[PDB]
């Protein structure tokens, strides 16, 4: 303990640690579009 | 009638009443996108 009791006694980091982007390995071809209308 | 010379002694008269209503009516239809996006026509919406 000590002189008085404290309420905060953790600093919350606020930038998160997030994971990162798996590398688009197969998808690194080409994109055909296909046409709203119709079809 | 016959009003005789002495007198003294009728007519009445009446209304009618004519009621009328109003009813409510309507109706509605459904669409997905995807019916408008695959259509062999573009203006089906119109």
């Amino acid at each position: 303990s000590s002189i008085g009791p404290q309420i905060r006694l953790d600093y919350y980091y606020k930038k998160a640690l997030v994971d990162a982007a798996k590398e688009m390995y197969f998808g690194q071809l080409a994109e055909v579009t296909n046409m709203p209308k119709n079809m | 009638p016959a009003l005789t010379e002495n007198g003294g002694r009728r007519v009445g008269f009446t209304r009618i009443q004519l009621i009328g209503s109003i009813k409510k009516f309507g109706f509605f239809y459904e669409w997905t996108q995807e019916a408008m996006d695959f259509d062999t026509d573009e203006e089906l919406d119109s």
